[PDB]
């Protein structure tokens, strides 16, 4: 008879306590949206984490933790660096993350192919389909110079940038010279390029230009996710 | 055990030309992808070309189009890169690599440093 | 007070209305009942509202071969006062449950879709369960009022009413208004605004194609014009009945008039219970998936 | 130069007489052997349980050496330990880092352990005096994230990393005494031998090691696969092993013949392979794929005998009790279920 | 350059260690697994199925 009494009170109390203690756990899990991001050494990501820290880390092991908030809605971005070169294994532990945020350094065009192929293979994945991804080319002001200097051409790297003509919708800044637009123009579609090429309707790149004297980052990243978000509801509530 | 075994290369005048071959062992050939990367002197490793599995989807990097050509032989196992109007810019090591899943689009660590799944290399020299 | 009435396509029209609505609702309901189910296994909460719609159809489709039966006959009852009661609440009762529940899946989704991230504590299973159980009383609890009265009448021609009479009780006229205002017009003017946000919200989406767009455009029209069609001739003819009825209460030269056109109207609002299944269910290619 | 070619040509040579060797250890087959065995093609079996509560893609799990409780791990931070019979949870721990990798069970049933991305081991406490569950103890020292654990006792525990390298260490002191160095890859799976004197481990090259604990070195090198491995696991008598590959099949190994004998693969199968887990007499071979389902071979004829099938997700993890009652299977649709 | 002559010394140091093993055929091997598998066939209830009775789940 002891036994049923003892089974009495281990569902009893455990199960009770540790459901209403989960339940609490889950309401404020479903309330908070985390981000990956990454780049290269030579690219300024981290300088954007500490920016948006400032604006608005503990427990940091080679993982560099960052929180904010705008509207009252809860972000949070991890940036692994504890790892070595090869990337293939720890990248899925990443499938379900609302975005993927990709910084290029784009006055550099001895490494942009790099860039390109490292974009390319990530948005084939089998597993990191579904993720869109934020595309961030950072220094803008660095090409700009670059270009205006006229040492290097871009031609040398890219021989098709000769042929190439801007777009209709390209929309310049009020003092920028027309080459410069031209060259930037044309990096992003390179990536543009990649990205349409044979993705899907469960995919999408949204991409801006950005600097080290940006502040609007995380407002841009809260925009993109709330249209994320918004996509996704549309084909859970059976609209599309 | 996977392995590539690289020949050819050399010492060449400007202009030059010579044919890269790489044989293969150990796994379906037809099932990968193939790349082509490179080591210059004081520098890391660069990824010059690949070909998809049938033979369609050729991609080079810039500074080598309209120069190289990369082709299969899937009977032989074998790749080539025909190699023309040699500058004294491509003095380098060449190394054979692969794609580490057969029925994939993505090519994740091809250039990195101890990847295991790429050949010992062959020295080619260009000079006067 | 009384008078004369008849009609000729009564005994004709309705029981084949009725015969085709069952055969193809029965399975369809049952179908749609479970991929609710499926839905709501999944953690999603309009399956709650969803299957609760289902059971509501499924209800009323089980009353109708007693009705059948009574307009064959040419208006007569035979199965006793009791039945007359259960199945004439049940089948003047169902229609409006099935309206709140259509107006509460409108109100979910325009949350959903036009506020990402803004209600994540409505949106779940307990408070559908809550609401549902609300509407569910409260629906009962309001339509109770003619349980209380009685619903079986003979009169000097070859008639035996059930839950009619020409010309009717006062309160009849009252609860006739009622139904019309509180039941038909509130949940249509819900859902009218819930789908214009959404066109409204969906229309400044980044990753949505001009296709894509137009059929959702498409759908929405088509799910508040079905709801229209199908309902209003009846309603509108209630409310001059009862109109009619407060002017003058001896006078029922207007009510022979329109009989067969009120019967036959109160015949055409079962095809509901064969278009919800339809639009709900199977144009969607994911529930589709059974 | 010249040296380097000469270490590079003595290699050859000694690969060409390893290969020989190989070659003149054959004389036979596993099938021509067991082809007058009849087939066990018989086997079906359904779900008995369904574990709800976690809320993100289940990682790891392992059972206890009593067959009735288990440990589960998930990626939104917690370790629920589960009462299978009645499906009562008896324990939760909330975890510092949330991307968990791996988890076991003390075969004394005292304490867990707990890794992932953080290259961090931590040890809790099931019977603390307090009535609670806290951390004991923190194994620092790996320069890449843990790819697994398991206990040896109470008091030491090997795990293994993907900066290519295994470690043992002594928890009370929370030390490496050993440190194995052969790999060329990232390292993504142990098994430890029953005696618990041995073990092996496969790498993202294509090959698997065995390792002798007390001494220190590695005796054997096994490279038939193709690609990555996945997934290994120890025979019930400790003279063989079983591997999963990225090249869609899977093989099994050969300690004293050092040799592979046998392959496990079928013409529409495409995906990889993820867990393997033999049954408790060796008959029978599980293993979990990148598509949904979870295939049941035969390990003499290697013929397919069955499906596990009713995850709505890919199949992460899987286990099967010391008595051999029930197999376990967790996925990425947060589930945890029990077949059979 | 000395990195690569060590690391080459200390494969071919344990490809020597490693070619010096005694093997068997394979023909005992798979009898020795066969008998096994064999000799405990009683003792898997997941190849025998378990009556519903003596069924722990269920």
């Amino acid at each position: 008879t002891e036994d049923q009494r003892n089974e009495e009170k281990a569902q009893r109390e455990a199960n009770k306590k540790i459901e209403k203690q989960l339940q609490k756990d889950k309401q404020v899990y479903r309330a908070t949206h985390r981000l990956l991001l990454l780049g290269a050494d030579n690219s300024g990501k981290s300088t954007i984490v500490k920016q948006m820290r400032i604006l608005h880390s503990g427990g940091t092991s080679g993982i560099f933790e960052t929180k904010f908030q705008v509207d009252k809605v809860n972000f949070h971005m991890f940036d692994v660096g504890g790892q070595r070169d090869e990337r293939r294994k720890w990248i899925q532990c990443f499938n379900d993350v609302t975005a993927i945020i990709f910084v290029v350094d784009s006055s550099d065009y001895n490494r942009l192919q790099e860039a390109l192929n490292l974009f390319k293979s990530i948005w084939n994945n089998r597993w990191l389909r579904t993720i869109s991804v934020i595309l961030f080319l950072n220094k803008q002001d660095l090409l700009a110079e670059k270009v205006l200097a006229g040492k290097s051409k871009i031609e040398d790297y890219f021989p098709e940038f000769a042929r190439y003509t801007t777009p209709e919708d390209a929309t310049p800044e009020p003092g920028e010279d027309p080459r410069v637009t031209r060259a930037k123009y044309f990096i992003r579609d390179e990536f543009l390029r990649i990205s349409t090429a044979s993705g899907d309707g469960r995919h999408y790149c949204y991409p801006h230009f950005t600097c080290a004297v940006d502040t609007e980052n995380a407002r841009r990243i809260f925009n993109d996710c709330r249209d994320i978000i918004q996509r996704m509801h549309l084909r859970q509530y059976e609209l599309l | 055990q996977v392995q590539l075994q690289e020949s050819g290369g050399g010492l060449v005048q400007p202009g030059g030309s010579l044919r890269l071959s790489c044989a293969a062992s150990g796994f379906t050939f037809s099932n990968y992808k193939m790349n082509w990367v490179r080591q210059a002197p004081g520098k890391g490793l660069e990824w010059v070309s690949d070909i998809s599995q049938s033979g369609a989807s050729i991609s080079y990097t810039g500074s080598v189009k309209g120069r190289f050509t990369i082709s299969r032989d899937n009977a032989k196992n074998t790749l080539y890169l025909q190699m023309n109007s040699l500058k004294p810019e491509d003095t380098a090591v060449y190394y054979c690599a692969r794609c580490p899943a057969p029925f994939t689009r993505d090519c994740f660590d091809v250039t990195s440093t101890t990847y295991a799944y790429r050949g010992q290399g062959t020295q080619v020299t260009v000079s006067s | 007070e009384g008078c004369h009435v008849d009609s000729r396509v009564d005994h004709l029209f309705p029981p084949s209305l009725y015969i085709f609505v069952i055969g193809v609702g029965l399975p369809t309901n049952c179908l749609a009942l479970w991929a609710a189910y499926r839905q709501v296994q999944q953690r999603n909460e309009l399956g709650v509202y969803l299957m609760n719609l289902s059971i509501a159809d499924l209800l009323y489709i089980c009353t109708l071969p007693l009705w059948v039966d009574y307009f064959l006959h040419h208006d007569n009852w035979i199965h006793g006062p009791g039945s007359c009661k259960l199945f004439g609440f049940i089948f003047y009762t169902n229609i409006y449950i099935s309206i709140a529940f259509l107006c509460c899946i409108s109100v979910d989704r325009y949350l959903a879709v036009a506020h990402p991230l803004r209600f994540a504590r409505l949106r779940r299973v307990k408070t559908a369960v809550a609401v549902s159980s609300v509407v569910w009383a409260t629906e009962l609890g309001a339509n109770s009022a003619p349980l209380f009265h009685d619903e079986l009448f003979r009169d000097r021609y070859n008639h035996t009413f059930c839950f009619e009479k020409f010309p009717m009780e006062g309160w009849v006229a009252w609860m006739n208004l009622y139904r019309v205002f509180v039941g038909f017009l509130f949940p249509w003017a819900l859902m009218l605004l819930s789908y214009r946000g959404i066109l409204r919200a969906v229309r400044g989406s980044v990753s949505t194609e001009r296709q894509e767009k137009a059929k959702i455009k498409r759908l929405a029209l088509s799910l508040i014009a079905i709801v229209l069609v199908c309902f209003a001739p009846y309603h509108v003819l209630l409310l001059s009945r009862s109109a009619i009825y407060l002017g003058r209460p001896w006078d029922c030269g207007f009510e022979e008039r329109v009989f067969s056109a009120y019967h036959s109207s109160l015949a055409f609002t079962s095809l509901n219970c064969v278009a919800d299944p339809i639009l709900y269910c199977l144009v969607n290619e994911g529930a589709r998936s059974d | 130069g010249s040296e380097l070619d000469q270490l590079r040509q003595e290699a050859e040579q000694l690969k060409n007489q390893i290969r020989d060797a190989r070659k003149a250890c054959a004389d036979a087959t596993l099938s021509q052997i067991t082809n007058n065995i009849d087939p066990v093609g018989r086997i079906q079996m359904r779900t008995r349980r369904t574990l709800r509560g976690h809320l993100a893609k289940i990682y790891a799990m392992h059972w206890g050496t009593d067959s009735r409780l288990l440990v589960s791990a998930s990626q939104d931070g917690k370790l629920i330990i589960w009462d299978s019979y009645t499906t009562n949870k008896v324990h939760a721990i909330p975890l510092r880092s949330s991307w968990v990798m791996t988890c076991a069970y003390a075969p004394s049933g005292n304490y867990v352990a707990c890794g992932g991305l953080d290259n961090i081991c931590s040890i809790y406490n099931l019977k603390t005096r307090e009535g609670n569950v806290r951390v004991s103890r923190e194994l620092a020292g790996h320069t890449g994230y843990l790819s697994c654990c398991r206990f040896l006792d109470d008091n030491q525990i090997v795990t293994s990393s993907g900066d290519t390298t295994c470690a043992l260490w002594d928890i009370e002191t929370g030390q490496q005494t050993t440190t194995f160095t052969g790999h060329t890859g990232d390292v993504m799976s142990l098994s430890l031998a029953p005696d618990t004197r041995l073990f092996v481990s496969g790498a993202c090259d294509a090959s698997a090691k065995l390792w002798d604990v007390r001494e220190g070195m590695c005796r054997q090198t096994f490279t038939g696969h193709e690609s990555d491995i996945n997934a290994i696991c120890f025979f019930p008598n400790g003279n063989a092993f079983a591997t999963g590959s990225d090249d869609a099949t899977c093989r099994l190994f050969d300690l004293r013949a050092d040799q592979e004998l046998m392959t496990y693969s079928h013409d529409n199968i495409i995906c990889g392979i993820t867990s393997v887990s033999f049954s408790k007499s060796g008959r029978l071979l599980l293993a979990g794929y990148d598509d949904f389902n979870c295939n049941v071979w035969d390990a003499l004829k290697a013929d397919r005998a069955g499906v596990l099938a009713g995850h709505d997700n890919r199949v992460s993890c899987l286990g099967v009790t010391d008595d051999g009652m029930a197999v376990a299977t967790g996925s990425w649709d947060s589930f945890l279920k029990i077949w059979n | 350059n000395t990195a690569s002559i060590a690391q080459a010394r200390k494969l071919v140091e344990q490809l020597k260690m490693e070619a010096n093993i005694d093997r068997i055929k394979v023909s005992k091997a798979a009898a020795d697994l066969m008998a096994y598998c064999e000799a405990h066939a009683k003792e898997d209830p997941l190849l025998t199925p378990v009556p519903a009775s003596e069924n722990p789940f269920r």
